[PDB]
């Protein structure tokens, strides 16, 4: 017991942030997750900041977005950093499960974190549609109005939850003030399940590149993970530099800057690009509850996949097959978004489904058998008595 | 998790049968040996998960060199992952040298827990 | 979808605002201005920006001023509530001849004028994409194409047929010099003023993005060479197994 | 303090794994080194070996992905230009 | 070549602190200063400082 | 979880109270019990012990503030009543 | 090992909520603690729900609560409960700290507590005063002028901190804003403090009225110390229920229910209830400066306290005049609130500087020799030779 580990404030900041036994096999990729927290907070805080200087009534709204963009000194930079911090959030989250799913790091140490975050995901992706209605443009509002009619879609029951839900048979200064005001609310539940998935992950600890065990080695996270963490947010805060500065509006889309007028909608209306694999997933099946439980299903799926790989080695760095149908499923997630993007009309509709049913497919049935063969060729071919 | 009392059936079964091991048995061993943990001079008994109790519980009775060497080759295999390097063909694992030295108590281990478990639930039934 | 009113991509011109190291040439941005309100006056509204923004970009310290005693603003009324008509200040908003808005419907046989404030990025391409759509228009519809009485076509616009008046008539601008009289010249002096209101903060920000840019370079080359350094203790460390003696 | 639940692993004296033996070290501090001894070296024969080892599970999907987009595009292409008034009406039955 | 001059330099704690935040504030503020006057030079004509010449008679 | 640091206390089991032997406890279990029966006497009772006991403790500090305050407010209206236009000079002056 | 105690969440709760070693001679008076800390997550929700239908505007924050009142359902209720809440959250907290005062709690292994709880009572200050600021009544403009021109006397510094606070030269949009803005936020930082607060005493527990030690005989915190926690809370719900619908007019005063216009005011302005006693003590030393070094003197004697008494024995309730100066303490706070409350003039202004004295005597000199002469009395009792 010494000052640092015998005080309880400073023993908390000891366990966590002084001295915390990493393995020594760590790649670049959960750093890309210590990001994935910074770049989160940095949401929060650059929100806090706009919620500061912003005003929600429909009367203002857009006013108070223009004279944040325009009329204070260093206003414009919030609303780009604000933008691309989404951008990037998405896209690292999608990287995070990435590598959470090639390393096979759902297995079973840590299936309670891998809940924790699937549902993390699960209201994230809500929180990000809220925040997207907050906006009142030509499309925001647009797509606010797209969600709630497909909410609408809950069997026995049709108006009046609808009704309850969106403040009645219009929209006034009730329900856009009641959606930026659960937009601010939401990130502080993710904040809280976030401190819980820290929890979590520091009672279990961290898996391997290697899929093996880790105990047999382990180093400190200060002075030797404190700098990498250093080093891959000064990269990623060039790249944000290099997005917010030189080309601030091209990850999003040139729509969202019309005033409030919801009377004539833009030719070309598609939703963000972090949303629309499951957009193809809802227009596949041709059905609107059906096509909203089945959306589900593709986001819940996580939570069902693990004890479905059979697969007794852990990850997927020494199985071929595996890792060969891995890639042909993230390729498949790229091509739906991209089938996505574009419209709908023969024969995108066709090959939109075959991707569709490989996906589930994919996921209920191929990575089991597939893992059974690993096995079974595993055992096989050592053996030769 | 699946149970390698399956496996060693389905292993059993192809290794007697002549055309359909005679057809998968090289492209099973060239597997093998384009799997990649050769080189890093890792056994496969090596890299099967160690997590779940039953595992523990056949480690526990490992005899102390193959621990040791176990514990030697997981270090090796973590620092030369670590420089993104591979030693070269000095610290290879030889055709031959990958037996399974693991097997047999696995065998062991899942037979008994397997007919505790069914034993304990069990119903009085002719 | 189908090309037909999908609408081809105008191919990407040159411009002097589109680059990593430039700014607004706004040597011409008050020629911009004198452009847009000779013109464009009794078309649209454009009144989103204020004149605050106008000094030292476009105008140094005195036509604002005189612009703004051009014009009466409706003041409040007086002790005897009546209404008055009084000067413009320097920190209003370019006016329009519509009282809001209903003077713009009634007037344009047709549908309204967008605000072209955000016009610039309102839609896909950008710089460009206003160029080419007060540009490749024809004096003619293609062959086979019988627009409704009174419509005008322009191929590269998705719709094909818009209610703007093709008032780009040349030879009626003459500033001072021998510039004006071509489509090309007002044209650039149109995209780069309406750049310019879209985004009053292209030099400053490529300022700020420059000096940015240079200070995480090097900060992430500092950490680059601190990371390579400080383990360099822990990625050369070697291991030697001696097998221990036979005796548990 | 009442102790934790079992976890195979814990803090600094009990990781968990098993006891080991006859495993020696040879660390040297960084101030007796070269900082980038072998980054040249590195960075193009280590590198373009990796990308050769994974050149073989990466680039099919993607060929093949790209393949079917690009067919995609061009049945979609083909469709409506000189076939929309006779192949169009026979597609959409 | 690193003179005892130059050693006598690197054992001060407690003071080194605030005269190297204050070279830090120097250097910041040359470096703004020489990034400004940069891109003033890299484009001359289009900017807002001769166009008062430009139009003077 | 980890061990903390200097403590005066622990948790069940090893809280760390002075080692005691000798001492023996009971209980009547309370469902069998019909606890209240002169709760009415009992609340009596204990208020005339706790005010036996805090007699002065109580009535003292009030009282002689009270008077205290009393005293400025009579000295007000010797003051503050039709009155001040013979005394508010020798106050301010 | 149960699995209560395995589940970490479930671990936590478990050794955090259900199972706390209490001591067994607790009082009404420690369950007063959990009370307050009630209060306060109660006053955040009904917070939370008033700002969800409110307007940060100027012109539109009197006119917001006004359109809470007449036009949205039930919405006198969270305007009341908020103000009568954050009324009884502040005389529970003077109690809370006066009953930590009497028993002794300052002591060796408490003294991180008392210094967390002072930090939270010097944020507690302005916490409320802003929020009331933030109305914009007809005496709220002059307490946001009060409060933002009384750091001006510091040397060498008198206008950037003002102006910075200003949001300019004046009182305008952006004063209203931030103030707003920082009466929302700094309750979480409360909220963090108390979390801290929590955190170091189920680290070192509770103390006895006894004043000896409390761990021979302890019972866990559930079905014993839940149920006194719940009549206390009970009795609270009913007296701030009876209050909130019968009189509302009690507890806060009727000064804010004006617009905010510095043309026509009465003389009948007096900072709310619980000011009074850190402002009569303002109004004693007559300087301008002289006022906030003495408000720093007036709130750092609470933190003064600590290793500054002579009193071996913990507590009062076994000294045998020490509790009547005590109690001498306790009705001069009360008589310098109420003379406070009442304008300057003679012989009031004379009171001023008396009762400031006593204030801060009992505090500096009365404590030490009273100590020592009770330690030295129980002394020579206690011995015949
Ligand atoms: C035409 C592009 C010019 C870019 C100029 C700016 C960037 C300069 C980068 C440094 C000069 C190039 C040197 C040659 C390539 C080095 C690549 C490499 O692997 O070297 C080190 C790379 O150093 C790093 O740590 C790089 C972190 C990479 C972060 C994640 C990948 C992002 C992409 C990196 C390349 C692009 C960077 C700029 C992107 C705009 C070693 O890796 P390590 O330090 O992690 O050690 C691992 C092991 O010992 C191998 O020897
Ligand atoms: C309201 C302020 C908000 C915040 C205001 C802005 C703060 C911005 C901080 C950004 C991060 C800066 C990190 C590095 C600071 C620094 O100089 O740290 C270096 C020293 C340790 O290194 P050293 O001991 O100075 O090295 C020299 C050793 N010799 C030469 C003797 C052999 O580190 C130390 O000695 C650390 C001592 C404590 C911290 C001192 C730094 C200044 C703090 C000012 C406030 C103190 C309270
Ligand atoms: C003069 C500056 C002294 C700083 C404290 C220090 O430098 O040290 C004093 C001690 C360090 O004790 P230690 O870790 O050296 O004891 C090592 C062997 N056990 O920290 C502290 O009290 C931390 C608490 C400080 C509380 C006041 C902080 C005020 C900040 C404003
Ligand atoms: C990827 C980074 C963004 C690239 C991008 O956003 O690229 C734009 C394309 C579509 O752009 P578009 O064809 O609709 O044309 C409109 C723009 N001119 O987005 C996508 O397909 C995103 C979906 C696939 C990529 C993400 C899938 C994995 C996550
Ligand atoms: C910055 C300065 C902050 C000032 C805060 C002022 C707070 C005012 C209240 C202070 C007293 C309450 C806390 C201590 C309670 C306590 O001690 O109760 C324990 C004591 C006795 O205990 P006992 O064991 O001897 O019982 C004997 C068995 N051993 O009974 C009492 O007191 C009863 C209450 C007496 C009257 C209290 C006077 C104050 C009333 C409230 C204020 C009224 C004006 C408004
Ligand atoms: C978390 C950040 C705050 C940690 C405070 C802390 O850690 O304060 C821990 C120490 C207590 O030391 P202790 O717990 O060993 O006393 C255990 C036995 N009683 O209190 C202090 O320094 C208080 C110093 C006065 C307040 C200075 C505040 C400075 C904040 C910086
Ligand atoms: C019980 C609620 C007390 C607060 C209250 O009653 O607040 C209202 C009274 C105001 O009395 P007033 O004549 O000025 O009201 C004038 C309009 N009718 O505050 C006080 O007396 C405060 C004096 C006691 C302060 C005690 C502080 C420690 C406890
Ligand atoms: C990680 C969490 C968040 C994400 C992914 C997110 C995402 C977004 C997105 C995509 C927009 C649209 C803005 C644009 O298109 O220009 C937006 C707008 C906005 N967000 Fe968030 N947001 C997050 C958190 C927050 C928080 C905490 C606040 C706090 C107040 C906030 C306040 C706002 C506001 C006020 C706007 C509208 C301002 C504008 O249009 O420029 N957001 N957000
Ligand atoms: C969105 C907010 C999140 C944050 C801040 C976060 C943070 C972290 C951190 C710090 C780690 C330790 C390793 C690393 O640093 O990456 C980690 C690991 C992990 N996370 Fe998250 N995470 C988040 C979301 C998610 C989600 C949505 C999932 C769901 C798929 C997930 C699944 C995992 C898994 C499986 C690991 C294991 C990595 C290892 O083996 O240690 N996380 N996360
Ligand atoms: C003086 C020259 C003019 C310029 C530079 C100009 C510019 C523009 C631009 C950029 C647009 C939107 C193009 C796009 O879709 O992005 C537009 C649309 C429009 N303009 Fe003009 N315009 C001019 C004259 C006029 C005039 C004289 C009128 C008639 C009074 C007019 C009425 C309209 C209308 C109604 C639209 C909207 C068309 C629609 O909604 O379909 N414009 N104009
Ligand atoms: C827990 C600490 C708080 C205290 C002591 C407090 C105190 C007060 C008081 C006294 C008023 C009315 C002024 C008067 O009548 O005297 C008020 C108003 C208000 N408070 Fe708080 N408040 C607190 C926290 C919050 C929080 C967390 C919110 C969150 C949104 C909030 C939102 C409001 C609103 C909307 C009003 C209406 C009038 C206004 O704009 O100030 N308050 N608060
Ligand atoms: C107003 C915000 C506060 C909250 C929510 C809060 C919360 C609590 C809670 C829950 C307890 C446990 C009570 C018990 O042991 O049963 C407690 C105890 C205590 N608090 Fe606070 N507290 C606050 C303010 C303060 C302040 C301002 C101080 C004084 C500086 C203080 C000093 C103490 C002490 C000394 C104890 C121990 C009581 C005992 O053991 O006899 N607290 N507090
Ligand atoms: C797996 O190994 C680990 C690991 O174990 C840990 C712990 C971390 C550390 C984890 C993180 C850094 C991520 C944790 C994320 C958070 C804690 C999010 C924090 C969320 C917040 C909301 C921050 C709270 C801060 C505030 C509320 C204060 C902000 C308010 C301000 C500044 C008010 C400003 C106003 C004025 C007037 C100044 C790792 O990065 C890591 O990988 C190496
Ligand atoms: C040490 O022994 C103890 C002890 O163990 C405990 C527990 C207590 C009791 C302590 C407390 C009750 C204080 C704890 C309070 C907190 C930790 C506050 C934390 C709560 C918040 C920050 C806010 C709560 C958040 C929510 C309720 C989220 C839900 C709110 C909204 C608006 C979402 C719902 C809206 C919709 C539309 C569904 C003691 O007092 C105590 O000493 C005797």
């Amino acid at each position: 017991m010494a000052f640092r580990k015998s005080n309880v404030y400073l023993s908390l900041v000891n366990s966590y942030i002084i001295d915390s036994p990493q393995p020594s096999s760590i790649n670049y990729w959960w750093n890309m997750g210590s990001l994935l927290g910074l770049c989160l907070v940095i949401q929060i805080v650059t929100g806090i900041f706009m919620a500061m200087h912003y005003s929600s009534n429909i009367e203002l709204a857009f006013s108070s977005v223009e004279h944040i963009m325009r009329d204070v000194h260093n206003g414009y930079i919030l609303r780009y950093l604000h933008a691309n911090g989404a951008s990037f959030f998405f896209m690292v989250m999608f990287m995070h499960m990435a590598k959470g799913l090639y390393y096979g790091s759902y297995r079973s140490p840590r299936v309670t974190l891998w809940n924790v975050g699937v549902i993390i995901f699960i209201l994230t992706i809500a929180t990000a549609f809220l925040g997207y209605c907050c906006v009142y443009g030509q499309m925001s509002h647009w797509g606010a109005t797209v969600i709630t009619n497909l909410f609408s879609a809950i069997p026995f029951v049709g108006n009046d939850i609808v009704s309850w839900l969106w403040g009645g048979f219009s929209v006034s200064n009730p329900t856009i003030q009641r959606f930026f005001a659960l937009h601010y609310l939401v990130p502080f539940i993710i904040a809280a399940m976030v401190i819980m998935h820290l929890m979590a992950l520091h009672i279990h600890g961290s898996s391997n590149p290697l899929g093996i065990t880790g105990n047999l080695d382990r180093i400190p996270m200060h002075s030797y993970f404190i700098f990498k963490d250093l080093v891959t947010v000064f990269l990623f805060m060039l790249i944000l530099a290099l997005f917010v500065f030189y080309s601030p509006n091209t990850l999003g889309h040139p729509d969202n800057y019309i005033p409030g007028n919801p009377l004539v909608t833009p030719a070309s209306i598609v939703p963000e690009w972090y949303l629309l694999p499951f957009y193809a997933i809802l227009r596949s099946i041709p059905d609107k509850l059906l096509g909203v439980i089945t959306m589900f299903a593709a986001i819940l799926v996580l939570l069902v996949l693990p004890f479905t790989d059979r697969s007794v080695v852990r990850g997927n760095t020494f199985k071929v097959l595996s890792k060969f149908f891995f890639f042909i499923f993230v390729f498949n997630f790229v091509l739906l978004g991209q089938i996505g993007a574009c419209h709908v009309e023969v024969p995108y509709v066709l090959m939109g489904q075959i991707a569709t049913f490989i996906y589930f497919a994919y996921f209920l049935i191929i990575v089991p058998v597939i893992s059974t063969i690993e096995n079974v060729l595993f055992y096989i071919g050592r053996v030769n008595k | 998790p699946q149970s390698f009392t399956s496996i060693a059936r389905i292993g059993d079964y192809i290794l007697k049968s002549p055309v359909l091991s005679k057809l998968c048995v090289p492209v099973a061993n060239q597997f093998i040996n384009l799997a990649g943990y050769k080189k890093l001079g890792l056994k496969f008994d090596d890299l099967i998960a160690e997590e779940n109790p039953i595992m523990q519980t056949a480690l526990r009775r490992l005899p102390e060199d193959e621990s040791y060497a176990r514990a030697y080759r997981i270090i090796r295999a973590h620092q030369t992952e670590l420089t993104h390097h591979l030693l070269p063909r000095n610290e290879w694992i030889k055709a031959q040298e990958d037996v399974p030295y693991l097997l047999p108590y696995i065998l062991e281990a899942e037979a008994a827990a397997k007919e505790k478990d069914e034993l304990d639930n069990i119903e009085v039934s002719k | 979808m189908t090309a037909a009113e999908h609408g081809l991509h105008a191919p990407a011109y040159a411009w002097s605002h589109n680059g990593p190291f430039e700014t607004f040439d706004h040597a011409s941005i008050r020629r911009g201005y004198q452009v847009y309100r000779e013109v464009c006056a009794a078309c649209h509204s454009l009144d989103r920006v204020a004149w605050r923004t106008l000094v030292g970009v476009s105008h140094t310290n005195e036509e604002v001023r005189n612009m703004a005693e051009e014009f009466e603003y409706d003041d409040e009324p007086d002790e005897q509530g009546n209404p008055k008509k009084r000067p413009g200040k320097l920190s209003d908003y370019i006016p329009g001849p519509y009282p809001n808005e209903q003077a713009a419907r009634a007037a344009n046989q047709g549908a309204l004028p967008p605000d072209l404030s955000l016009i610039v990025k309102a839609r896909h391409g950008g710089c460009d994409y206003i160029f080419s759509l007060l540009t490749g228009y024809p004096d003619e519809p293609p062959a086979g194409v019988a627009l409704p009485p009174g419509s005008n076509y322009n191929p590269y616009f998705p719709g094909g047929s818009i209610a703007m008046a093709r008032v780009l008539f040349d030879d009626m601008v003459e500033y001072e010099d021998g510039t004006p009289a071509t489509t090309s010249q007002m044209a650039k002096d149109v995209t780069t003023f309406l750049n310019w209101c879209a985004e009053p903060e292209h030099d400053e920000r490529k300022r700020l993005g420059l000096k940015t840019v240079i200070i995480l370079s090097s900060l992430y080359l500092l950490s680059i060479w601190v990371k390579k350094f400080k383990w360099a203790g822990i990625k050369t460390r070697k291991f030697v197994f001696n097998p221990p003696k036979p005796r548990k | 303090g009442p102790p934790s639940g079992k976890t195979y692993m814990g803090w600094w004296g009990h990781m968990g794994g098993p006891k080991q033996k006859g495993i020696t070290s040879y660390a040297v501090s960084p101030y007796a080194q070269k900082p980038l001894q072998g980054i040249f070296h590195n960075a193009v024969f280590n590198s373009f070996r990796r990308f050769k080892s994974q050149f073989l599970y990466v680039l099919i999907p993607a060929g093949i992905y790209w393949y079917w987009w690009k067919n995609g595009n061009e049945y979609n292409e083909f469709l409506y230009s000189k076939a929309g008034r006779e192949e169009l009406e026979r597609v959409n039955v | 070549s690193f003179s005892s001059l130059y050693k006598t330099f690197f054992k001060r704690n407690a003071v080194f602190v605030g005269t190297i935040f204050a070279g830090a504030f120097v250097f910041q503020t040359v470096f703004d200063t020489a990034i400004t006057s940069w891109y003033e030079n890299h484009n001359k004509g289009k900017l807002w400082k001769d166009v008062k010449a430009r139009i003077a008679a």
